[PDB]
């Protein structure tokens, strides 16, 4: 939980997330989309009545519930593929 | 493609914008109400103007969605709550005239002054002055003068203005497909589209009339007892069969009979429960009071409290440099920011008031995840009732003994519980007929059933027939005495109190049954039970996205208001009081009046 650094009064309006995309994403994909969504029929241009801007804001304040609390998440991924390993754990031993 | 999805997108936008706007508005109100300056007034005026403009803009923009093409209930509730334009359906001219007449109602009621007939320059306001006059003075002449001066000063000014108020409100209600303003007010309890939970607009009138019918006998017995005590105190002013005078009921309008306690105390010699000596002896302060209530709320398993409330809320009077208006109010600023404001003193009354305020905060915090348009009680009457049930629980002497405020050597007996129940009856039983008759009378006035030239006459006829209250000096149609009340003159519904009285006792009975208590309903304690807390939470999380009937059933299992808890709680009181009333006349005569000799 990050409640001291990634929190501020008067609301935190800096963090984003996306709720609209044409289809499902593929694993480990980056998509900085700027196009406007379309519902099913209109040749709409711009922010139409059925065409919206697909970016929202993570409104944050330090008086939030635990379930809604802005948790800091980092994921670590490894690959067990046969190749020369460059990073490995340390080990140390006794005296001579 | 469909209009439902466009409605979902519109509500999604409105929720996130209105959260910030309402937060700024409520923060301005919070910095004004506690800290009274002139620039904070300007800041609140600006914030409120922005909030009202936003509400009007959203209503105008979302009026183009017809409600006939919505399926899932959640959205339909949001759109119905949003679409109510209120006064905006009326033309601009009559709307502004209405807002001015409302402002004059507020100014006249707040600044109303009455002067004694011996000193023109010495005049008294109501809350600072007449309140104390009719709450402490035992002099008949002084109470009569306070009643008559206040009424003759406010009602004559407020009568034609109330008439045009009723006309404009009826016109606006007819514009909004309502037969009368009474129907507009009754629409709060309205629900549709849910099978097995429907509720009609006349159903409210029917059930309230039935409940008053079943509650009548205890009120009449208490009236007989109070009348006997009053003739014991005042032999030459009250008839053995006639109705009680209005200005002998403890307050300005007969709303509460809490003052008359000393008159109807059964054992003036039996000690009364009070732990202010316990707080001063143990050096209790506001922080310890609120921590004690914190642990009381934790005892049932409710969610334990947050940091910002303790850090930023003022739990004490802010000295004399800054002056605060500290009526007990729980503030939900939105976005998880909950706050409290009241000038805390070391008194048991403040202990119960704090428990009530924390109960409101607990309710407010329970539905924090609910969207912006629905973050409110299932109806209007669930907030206060939930706040008052906690104070009722904390007032039990068992809890006081448990938390080390009352000595374990204290001997509970029949007389002490009879005294406590008489106190509770004087605060509760006295106000039910007043609330019922007041709201009902306004309903007929709104319905327009009573012609203009007999409003006061019919009002007093109802009072003498059903409430047992008769005026001491006759009044003509130029008076507007009902408007001499805070709720009547400032556009508030009054039935809320009757429904709250029923709901709080229904909840108390249900939770006490769930608590497995072996003893009198009034001795019941709800701590030690996380099952009761879970039962309370099962409705606390609901809010009002679902019909109020379902929320009530989730607690008591009943889909309608019932009077069984109220009669069961006061049953020992009822049997003792009927034991007393064997030698006194039961009922009242409407013909007798103090001014008729
Ligand atoms: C006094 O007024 C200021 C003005 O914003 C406010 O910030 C402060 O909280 C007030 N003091 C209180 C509420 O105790
Ligand atoms: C309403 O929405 C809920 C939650 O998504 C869903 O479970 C339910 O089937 C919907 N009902 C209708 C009538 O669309
Ligand atoms: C916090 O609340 C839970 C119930 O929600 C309760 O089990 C726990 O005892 C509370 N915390 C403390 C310190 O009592
Ligand atoms: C008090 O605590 C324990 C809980 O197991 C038990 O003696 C008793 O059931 C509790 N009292 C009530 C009223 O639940
Ligand atoms: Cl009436």
């Amino acid at each position: 939980n990050s409640n001291k650094l990634d929190s501020k009064h008067s609301g935190n309006y800096d963090y984003w997330y996306r709720l609209f995309r044409k289809s499902k994403l593929k694993p480990f994909e980056r998509d900085i989309s700027t196009e406007i969504y379309q519902a099913g029929n209109k040749p709409c241009k711009g922010k139409g009545p059925n065409c919206y801007f697909p970016l929202q804001s993570y409104g944050f304040r330090p008086t939030y519930g635990v379930g809604h609390q802005p948790y800091r998440v980092v994921v670590l991924s490894f690959e067990l593929l046969h190749a020369p390993a460059t990073v490995c754990g340390p080990k140390k031993s006794t005296n001579l | 493609s469909t209009i439902e999805e466009q409605a979902k997108t519109f509500l999604d936008k409105f929720n996130h914008e209105a959260e910030d706007l309402f937060y700024q508005s409520s923060l301005a109100s919070w910095n004004y109400n506690t800290n009274i300056t002139e620039e904070n007034v300007q800041n609140m005026n600006n914030a409120g103007d922005k909030w009202s403009a936003f509400l009007k803009e959203q209503s105008t923009l979302a009026q183009m969605y017809p409600l006939q093409e919505i399926q899932n209930l959640t959205v339909k509730l949001q759109l119905q709550a949003l679409q109510q334009n209120g006064s905006s359906v009326l033309s601009e001219d009559k709307s502004k005239r209405l807002n001015t007449i409302l402002n004059t109602m507020s100014t006249i009621y707040s600044t109303g002054k009455v002067c004694n007939p011996d000193n023109p320059q010495e005049c008294l306001l109501l809350e600072p002055g007449l309140n104390e006059i009719m709450a402490n003075s035992l002099d008949y002449n002084e109470r009569l003068w306070a009643w008559e001066s206040w009424r003759s000063e406010v009602g004559k000014q407020l009568r034609p203005l109330y008439e045009e108020y009723v006309v404009l409100k009826n016109e606006m209600a007819r514009a909004n497909h309502y037969e009368d303003y009474g129907d507009y007010w009754r629409g709060d309890y309205e629900v549709n589209g849910v099978d097995g939970y429907d509720y009609s607009r006349g159903q409210l009138i029917e059930d309230v009339e039935h409940t008053f019918e079943e509650i009548k006998p205890l009120y009449e017995h208490l009236h007989a007892y109070v009348r006997a005590k009053l003739m014991n105190a005042y032999p030459s002013y009250i008839s053995p069969i006639g109705c009680l005078p209005a200005h002998l009921l403890g307050d300005m309008w007969g709303r509460f009979w809490t003052n008359l306690y000393s008159l109807t105390v059964p054992f003036g010699q039996k000690p009364n429960i009070d732990v202010t000596d316990a707080m001063v002896d143990q050096a209790w302060d506001a922080q310890r009071i609120f921590k004690e209530a914190e642990k009381f709320f934790v005892s049932v398993g409710l969610p334990n409290m947050t940091q910002g409330f303790w850090e930023n809320s003022m739990l004490t009077d802010p000295g004399n440099v800054q002056k605060a208006v500290c009526h007990p109010t729980a503030w939900d600023l939105g976005k998880g920011d909950f706050r409290i404001l009241m000038c805390t003193k070391v008194t048991m009354d403040d202990f119960l008031t704090a428990h009530h305020e924390m109960g409101h905060i607990q309710y407010d915090m329970a539905y924090a995840a609910q969207p912006f348009l629905l973050r409110n009680g299932a109806n209007e009457g669930f907030h206060e009732a939930v706040g008052e049930i906690m104070s009722l629980s904390a007032a039990t002497p068992k809890h006081l003994k448990s938390i080390g405020l009352l000595s374990p050597d204290f001997q509970e007996d029949n007389e002490t519980e009879i005294n406590f129940l008489l106190k509770q009856a004087l605060t509760i039983v006295g106000t039910l007929p007043f609330t019922y008759m007041l709201e009902k009378w306004r309903w007929m006035v709104f319905k327009g059933e009573i012609p203009k030239d007999q409003w006061m006459k019919k009002w007093w006829e109802m009072k003498r027939e059903i409430v047992g209250v008769v005026e001491p000096v006759p009044h003509d149609e130029t008076y507007c005495d009902p408007a001499s009340l805070f709720h009547v003159s400032n556009d508030y519904s009054f039935i809320r109190y009757y429904t709250r009285t029923l709901y709080q006792f229904q909840f108390q009975e249900a939770l006490c049954q769930a608590a497995k208590h072996e003893g009198p309903l009034h001795k019941c304690d709800i701590s030690n039970s996380t099952e009761a807390g879970q039962k309370l939470f099962n409705m606390l999380r609901l809010g009002k996205s679902e019909p109020w009937t379902l929320a009530l059933e989730n607690v008591v299992g009943a889909k309608n208001m019932n009077v069984r808890p109220l009669l069961n709680y006061f049953e020992p009181l009822f049997t003792w009081l009927k034991d007393q009333n064997k030698n006194s006349f039961v009922g009242w005569s409407t013909d007798w009046s103090p001014y008729a000799d």
